Order: structure tokens, then C-alpha cells, then sequence
RNA sequence: AAACUCCAGUUGACACAAAAUAGACUACGAAAGUGGCUUUAACAUAUCUGAACACACAAUAGCUAAGACCCAAACUGGGAUUAGAUACCCCACUAUGCUUAGCCCUAAACCUCAACAGUUAAAUCAACAAAACUGCUCGCCAGAACACUACGAGCCACAGCUUAAAACUCAAA
């Protein structure tokens, strides 16, 4: 199905961030994914302190990877996101656009 | 300019200064208002303990520790010991709903320190540990 | 349980008195009962339980003004039931 | 009644008339009632499409000299 | 219609050939998903 | 008789009332919108008696807030100060 | 419920009484009242609507009949012998302007 | 713990009026339900008792609102008597 | 009062535990149950009824092995208490509450309403509960106690669970 990967990456310089993004997308494709878009939300202070890979982060870069993958890939991809050391927090959700916007007549 | 009840944020610059220092540099008075005792510790913005005073350290014993007067005395003692270290303005961080919740702040004010903000930090679990059973008195 | 129908229709004693005195003072320290009552700053002297545990008499200190005393009296009798419910809900 | 539909549109389009109702008079005519009579006459002397009838009725009433603020 | 729309959309997908270009373009870009709602039900974009 | 009443649905029927978010998509990434329904001082989610939302949209907002909080997009213990000056849609007053 | 057969319809949640039926019912009632009056029967108007007590009492005085527009005490009709006297004559017709 | 400090449950003192700031903080904590949570979390409330208490509170609120609505609706009638004497 | 003083406060790191607010919502599931987030599977039947025993499930408690252990806590110790103390208050700490694989098969397991279909006209209707009924089917009941008992039979249970009488006795229940 269509999935959205929300990625909170370590606050690094441009070359390291580009390399990490390439590595993530390469893993996605290696697991059978067709990537639609790579979207940058910016570098920002985290809502709270996140301790990942024996390092504490207060800031991070937010990215959105939209893709289509088989149902079996998701779990595998999660494992990869657990091993990457430059990812503060990676989470795969069903893409919000796929959910149907059911219409409403108002409050009964 | 309209007074803001919300505290200043470290990121966004603000014109509020207290004796030339910014909000995040003011000393912090941590009050723990337990049911039988109250403990006041003044620390610097960089977490340097300047003064400490609890109701047990000011001579009050057993049930006399958990009263308003004892917490006021502890606050006065902490305020004096912190005034001797160059503290005037403080940010109060209270924890717990004991009888000395407000008496400690009376004592701190009566000892000469000026309170610029009050913060509550009482531990509220989102259902972690199980509390004890209700007393069958 | 048809709530519409329902609404339509000694050493021990000293310890209980002390416990209830502390609990009632703690309840009055906040707006938990009501903001209006919180504004008046009612102070309690003692709590006395009847020998048969049929009623709890809370003795509140009066002020010198008479209109203030009357207002305090009115709000206290209007809020007593809410205090009882809060005390029983907190499992004091 | 049929005219009720027209009335609804009027009370949603031009709103309640500034003129006050007089329910004591057995033959009172509100602005909405004049609108309804003109609408029915236009329907009977022309084609049947609701929107053109509405706009034409408005035009005819403004021609007669009735104020209608949208 | 859906199949044709997918056909047109596939031309912009990321591939192994254009991974560098798209990654750098994303790094040179920012998107905002935040917007507010008023009491009258009107969207207020930033 | 031509003057008798005829059967039809109520033409004066007022359209059903709609909440401020009816017809709009609630995203867990739209922290600005979600922050309009949490307490500024504690971050607690406001109930429907305060927000005025319908049950469906109240549930959407709740799930989105929890998702954003656990995925590292929204703070839990307070409302983000960046959104404190946003329009107020909640019927609550702390008299501050 | 028992008023349903006499209701023409509900106009925007307000019930409308069918006047074609009211005309016949009123014809029968007025004929009965006139025939009872011709026979020299006692007619007692009754109403507890305080807005019209004065008017109904005036009407009863004017037509030479009787009115009871006040609090209806227990036993006026079923206990009239004890309450008025052993030889009291009860009304032959009672008219309710408000039931 | 992991959150920024002096943002949650924080009130600024105006003109040194510490009492008003403390009382406003108390009002905030009470209306956000934090005070009730703290008082209820001292001892464990069994699930059945919690369910019964919540049901009772909900139905009490509903009944009180209905009774208040009835009284307000019938209060319009309470005025001077227009047909006094009759 | 005992207890701790390898104690207490701020700060930082840090669960095999349970899941504030939302929820003033009343949803999902056959019931029991289910209220932290993401993803994968996934919620039978195009007539109805149809079992103590057939086939699959059943809160909490309890029992086997292994494991985890913050907090709570049957028991077990200690502290304080009248005149036979507080069983009830305080401190410490077990089985247990948790996970994995098996058992045990009981609840005020209740909406104390058997499943489907239909009706609101009647006299509405012993009472109360929860407005009164009809059609059809399965299950069950025929005074009280003896008796959630004895015996027989069956069961991973070995006192347990299911089914379940008789003699004597009474004019009541
Ligand atoms: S009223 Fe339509 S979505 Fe809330
Ligand atoms: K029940
Ligand atoms: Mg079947
Ligand atoms: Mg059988
Ligand atoms: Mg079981
Ligand atoms: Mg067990
Ligand atoms: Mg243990
Ligand atoms: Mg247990
Ligand atoms: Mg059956
Ligand atoms: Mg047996």
C-alpha cells in the first residue's frame, strides 16, 4: 500500500544529511519500495529530549518519505530504521491521503 | 505593553529583565511540600545549590514539621542563606499539595527574595505505579 | 439503574475527628469545591463527630462583620454536600 | 402549500421584510406575498425554471418600486 | 481516469537515476503542513 | 379542491449545524491546528464541551494529538509556545 | 389523542382545528342549549380561566343562568344534598368554556 | 523530565502580586482537573468503584441540568398577578 | 514509636511494570471482556429455532515448569495502642498481580428480561421491577427442608467441577 515515513534525523551538516537520506531511500528501494516524493519539513527543536543510540538530541531534521511498498516490507524497513545511527526516530504510517474523507451532514 | 502571564521562552528574545539578567538566569527556589514536612532548596540557573532549609532543619519535630508556621520558618531560613549569596529575584517551583505549599513562599518573600514566577511540578503519573490501598479507619 | 427514578424519589472518634479536620482544611485550601468559597478563606477550628456517627459538626471561625458571616454561612450550607461527596470520593 | 417553497427561498435570499406584519388585518399582504403572487403569475404566463422565475420576479418587483436588499 | 492519472504521476517519482538531484532539491526546499482554524470555520494559512 | 394542503418535506428546514472542522482534513503533522485544542498550561486535550467539536472530529483530533505526541511532533506536558497567539476557538477562560 | 379526528393538520408544529367539523359540533351544542333553555332548565357555565371569569359571570347574569368560575370545591355535584340542602335542584345542563 | 522547564504550569507575577498569581495557578490546575487527579491518586480506586462513580457523576450532571432548565422555563410565569380578585 | 541515615533536595542517565487529559464519548466483541502509538492479519452465515454431556471459548482467584520485579499485597515479623488494646493506624517483606507453554472451568458470568417474527388494537395492568401482548421453537419447573447433599457416572481436577435422589419430618414454606 501507500505509506508515509516520518523521519526525525540527527541535526547534522548538509553532506551527512544527504548521505543519510540516500541510505534510507536505498533501503526502501532494496525492500521493494517505489518512492513518490522526498519532502523536507525543516530543522527544529524537538518537542522533548530524545535519547537515541547512546546520544541525547534536542534538535532534529524532519523529513517525509512517501512511497508504495508491499505489506511485508514495512516491518523489515522498521528494523533497518532501528539500526541506523543518524535517525533519531523513524515511523511508518499509512499515507493520510489514502483514508477517505467521508462527508458529513452536520450535528444531528 | 500588555502584561504576559505566560513565561518568556529562551529562544524568542524578550525585553523582560530583572536586575539586568534574563528569565533563564534567575535562581530557582524548589519547594517540596510534603504532608508531614516541607523542603526548600535554592539553586542557581546552572544548578548550583546556594541555600537549603526544611522544617526539620529549623528545629521543628514530628507533627510540628507539617504546619504553616514551620514552612514559613524554613522559607525565611532559606531566604536568609540565599540573600547572603547574592540572590534577590527567584523563580518558585512548587511540588506537592502539603500544608506548606504557600507558607514556604510567604517565608521566602518575608526573607527578602522577590518571586517573579510560580511553577507547579507536582508528580502526576499517567497511570504508572499502583497507589496503596485506602485506609480502613 | 434508573437514575431519573432515583433522583425523582472514644479513641477511634478522636482519630476520625483529626483526620476529618485535616481533610476539610485541605479541601478548603483550593477551588476544588468552588471558586466562590475559595475567595472567602474560611478557617476551621475543629471537627466533632456525634457519638452515633450521625452527623459531622465542623466549627468554622467567625469574623467581626455580620454580612460576611451570613454570606459564609449560606455558601457553607450550600456546599456541605459537595464536600461530603469529595471526601467520600477521595477515599479519606 | 406550493408557495411555501417560494417563501422559503425568499426568507433565505431577501430575508424577513423590514415592514412589520399586521395579523389583525384579514387581507394583509407582505412583501413575500407580493413576491409569491408575481412568481405564480410569471410561472403561469411563461416557462418553468426556478432561478429565472426568481430573478425575473425580483426585477419586476423592483420595477414596481419595492425595495429588496439581498 | 485513475490509471491515466497514475501514468502522469509516475513521471515525477524518485528513481535510482535521479536520487541525488531529488535529495539535494529536497534539502533546498521546505514544506509547511501547519494551518489554523477560526471560530467562524475559516482556514488561516501561515 | 385546489386549496387543500399537499405533501412535501419541510421547505423551511434549517440546515443542520456543523462544527468548525466539518469537511476539513485533520493531520497529525498539522501541530498548529492540534495545539488549538490542548491546555496552554498543561497540554491536556480539551473535551467536546470545551472545543465544540462533534464526536467524529473530536475523536480525529484526539487520535491525531496522541500520534503527533508519540511520533515526536508535539509536546505532551504543555502547548508549544509558538502557537500561543493563534486564534482561540475553545470556550474556556482561566482569567489570566 | 382523542382530539386527533377534529384536527385539520399541523401548521409548522401548531395544530389547526378543522372548522367544518366545529361548525356542526357547535350547531348541535347550541341547539341542545336552546332546547334546554326553552324547557326552563338550570344552566351552569363553568370555567377556571381567570382571564375570562368576569366576562362569563356577566354573561351568566345577563342570560338569567348561573356561573361557577371560582375554585371548585369537592362535592358540589355528588354531595349537593349535604352542601346546599336536602331539597336543592341540581343543574340540568353544564357548559364548559374551559374543560 | 524530557520536556523544557518553566513552560508547563507556570504563571508570571504581575506588580509583585504573588497572591493573585498563586490563586490563578490554583484555578488553572483545578479547571484542568490536575488537582482532582492528584487527590484521587493517593489511594487506589478499584475499577468497579471508579465506573460507578463516573456513572453517578454523569447522571447527576444530566439530572441537575434538566431540573435547572425546567425551573428557568417555568420562571417566566412568576410575576405579579394580572387577574387578581378573579 | 519503630524504620532508614550506602539518608534527603536539584540535575543527568535509566523498565518484561500500567496506560493522565480525550471519555460530559457509549463504540467494538458470541460472552467473558476491550480505552498508550505504529504496522500486518482480521471481525461466520442471502430463512429461523436447534445440546449440562457433541465442537470451540469463558473475569478474578488457584496449580505446574522457566523468567522478570517498579509498585501494590493475602500471609509472616516488628512499632503504637485498652485493661482481654485497632482485625482497622505505621514500617519491612512473601504467595500473587506481569511474560512464555500447559492446567483448573467457577462468578450478583445480571438488563436477575431464552432465540427469531410481529402488534399497539384492546380490558393496559394482582403487586413491585422494566408499558401490555401475539405467533413459533428449544431449555427448564410442579409444597418446604433433607440438598449448591448422599450414591452412581464422567472429567489433567483427587477435598475439586457437572448431573443429582431417597428415608424420616412439617402444615406450611
Ligand atoms: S459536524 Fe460534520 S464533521 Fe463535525
Ligand atoms: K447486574
Ligand atoms: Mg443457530
Ligand atoms: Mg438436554
Ligand atoms: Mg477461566
Ligand atoms: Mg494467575
Ligand atoms: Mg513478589
Ligand atoms: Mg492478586
Ligand atoms: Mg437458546
Ligand atoms: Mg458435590
Amino acid at each position: 500500500p501507500r505509506y508515509e515515513l516520518a523521519l526525525i534525523l540527527k541535526a547534522m551538516q548538509r553532506p551527512e544529511t544527504a548521505a543519510t537520506l540516500k541510505r534510507t531511500i536505498e533501503a526502501l528501494m532494496d525492500r521493494g519500495a517505489i518512492v513518490r516524493d522526498l519532502e523536507n519539513l525543516g530543522e527544529r527543536a524537538l518537542p522533548y529530549r530524545i535519547s537515541a543510540h547512546s546520544q541525547q538530541h534536542n534538535r532534529g531534521g524532519y523529513f517525509l518519505v512517501d512511497f508504495y511498498a508491499p505489506t511485508a516490507a514495512v516491518e523489515s524497513m522498521v528494523e533497518h530504521l532501528s539500526r541506523d545511527i543518524d535517525v533519531i526516530r523513524g515511523n511508518i504510517v499509512k499515507h493520510p491521503l489514502t483514508q477517505e474523507l467521508k462527508e458529513c451532514e452536520g450535528i444531528v | 505593553t500588555k502584561f504576559s502571564i505566560y513565561p518568556p521562552i529562551p529562544g524568542e528574545e524578550s525585553s523582560l529583565r530583572w536586575a539586568g539578567k534574563k528569565f533563564e538566569e534567575i535562581p530557582i527556589a524548589h519547594i517540596k511540600a510534603s504532608h508531614n514536612n516541607t523542603q526548600i532548596q535554592v539553586v542557581s540557573a546552572s544548578n548550583e545549590p546556594l541555600a537549603f532549609a526544611s522544617c526539620g532543619t529549623e528545629g521543628f519535630r514530628n507533627a510540628k514539621k507539617g504546619t504553616g508556621i514551620a514552612a514559613q520558618t524554613a522559607g525565611i531560613a532559606a531566604a536568609a542563606r540565599a540573600k547572603q549569596k547574592g540572590v534577590i529575584h527567584i523563580r518558585v517551583v512548587v511540588k506537592g499539595l502539603g500544608p506548606g505549599r504557600l507558607s514556604a513562599m510567604h517565608g521566602l518573600i518575608m526573607g527578602g527574595l522577590e518571586v517573579i514566577s510560580i511553577t507547579d511540578n507536582t508528580p502526576i503519573p499517567h497511570n504508572g505505579c499502583r497507589p496503596r490501598k485506602a485506609r480502613k479507619l | 439503574k434508573n437514575w431519573l427514578k432515583k433522583f425523582a424519589s472514644h479513641a477511634r472518634l478522636r482519630a476520625l475527628n483529626g483526620l476529618l479536620y485535616k481533610a476539610l482544611t485541605d479541601l478548603l485550601c483550593t477551588p476544588e469545591v468552588s471558586q466562590e468559597l475559595y475567595d472567602l478563606n474560611v478557617e476551621l477550628s475543629k471537627v466533632s463527630l456525634t457519638p452515633d456517627f450521625s452527623a459531622c459538626r465542623a466549627y468554622w471561625k467567625t469574623t467581626l462583620s455580620a454580612e460576611q458571616n451570613a454570606h459564609m454561612e449560606a455558601v457553607l450550607q450550600r456546599s456541605a454536600a459537595h464536600m461530603r461527596h469529595l471526601l467520600m470520593s477521595q477515599q479519606t | 402549500y406550493h408557495e411555501d417553497r417560494i417563501r422559503a427561498k425568499f426568507y433565505s435570499v431577501y430575508g424577513s421584510g423590514q415592514r412589520a406584519f399586521d395579523l389583525f388585518n384579514p387581507n394583509f399582504k407582505s412583501t413575500c406575498q407580493r413576491f409569491v403572487e408575481k412568481y405564480t403569475e410569471l410561472q403561469k404566463l411563461g416557462e418553468t425554471d426556478e432561478e429565472k422565475l426568481f430573478v425575473e420576479t425580483g426585477k419586476a418587483l423592483l420595477a414596481e418600486g419595492v425595495i429588496l436588499r439581498r | 481516469r485513475e490509471v491515466l492519472q497514475l501514468q502522469e504521476e509516475v513521471k515525477n517519482f524518485i528513481t535510482r537515476e535521479n536520487l541525488e538531484a531529488r535529495v539535494e532539491a529536497a534539502l533546498d526546499s521546505r514544506k509547511n503542513y501547519n494551518w489554523a482554524i477560526t471560530r467562524e470555520g475559516l482556514v488561516v494559512r501561515p | 379542491n385546489e386549496d387543500l394542503p399537499i405533501s412535501m418535506e419541510n421547505p423551511y428546514k434549517e440546515p443542520l449545524k456543523k462544527c468548525i472542522l466539518c469537511g476539513k482534513h485533520v493531520d497529525y503533522k498539522n501541530v498548529q491546528l492540534l495545539s488549538q485544542f490542548v491546555s496552554p498550561f498543561t497540554g491536556c486535550i480539551y473535551g467536546r464541551h470545551i472545543t465544540g467539536l462533534c464526536g467524529k472530529k473530536q475523536k480525529e483530533i484526539t487520535k491525531a494529538i496522541k500520534r503527533a505526541q508519540i511520533m515526536g511532533f508535539m509536546p505532551v506536558t504543555y502547548k508549544d509556545p509558538a502557537y500561543l497567539k493563534d486564534p482561540k476557538v475553545c470556550n474556556i477562560r482561566y482569567r489570566e | 389523542r382523542f382530539m386527533e379526528p377534529y384536527i385539520f393538520g399541523s401548521r409548522l408544529d401548531h395544530d389547526i382545528i378543522d372548522l367544518e367539523q366545529t361548525a356542526t359540533h357547535l350547531q348541535l351544542a347550541l341547539n341542545f342549549t336552546a332546547h334546554m333553555a326553552y324547557r326552563k332548565g338550570i344552566i351552569l357555565f363553568i370555567s377556571r380561566n381567570r382571564q375570562f371569569s368576569y366576562l362569563i359571570e356577566n354573561m351568566a347574569r345577563d342570560c338569567g343562568e348561573y356561573a361557577h368560575t371560582r375554585y371548585f370545591r369537592g362535592g358540589m355535584l355528588t354531595n349537593a344534598r349535604l352542601l346546599f340542602g336536602p331539597t336543592v335542584r341540581l343543574p340540568d345542563l353544564i357548559i364548559f368554556l374551559h374543560t | 523530565a524530557k520536556h523544557l522547564k518553566f513552560i508547563a504550569r507556570t504563571v508570571m507575577v504581575q506588580e509583585g502580586n504573588v497572591e493573585s498569581a498563586y490563586r490563578t495557578l490554583n484555578r488553572i490546575l483545578t479547571m484542568d482537573g490536575l488537582i482532582e487527579d492528584i487527590k484521587h491518586r493517593r489511594y487506589y480506586e478499584k475499577p468497579c468503584r471508579r465506573r460507578q462513580r463516573e456513572s453517578y457523576e454523569r447522571c447527576r450532571r444530566i439530572y441537575n441540568m434538566e431540573m435547572a432548565r425546567k425551573i428557568n422555563f417555568l420562571m417566566r410565569k412568576n410575576r405579579a398577578d394580572p387577574w387578581q380578585g378573579c
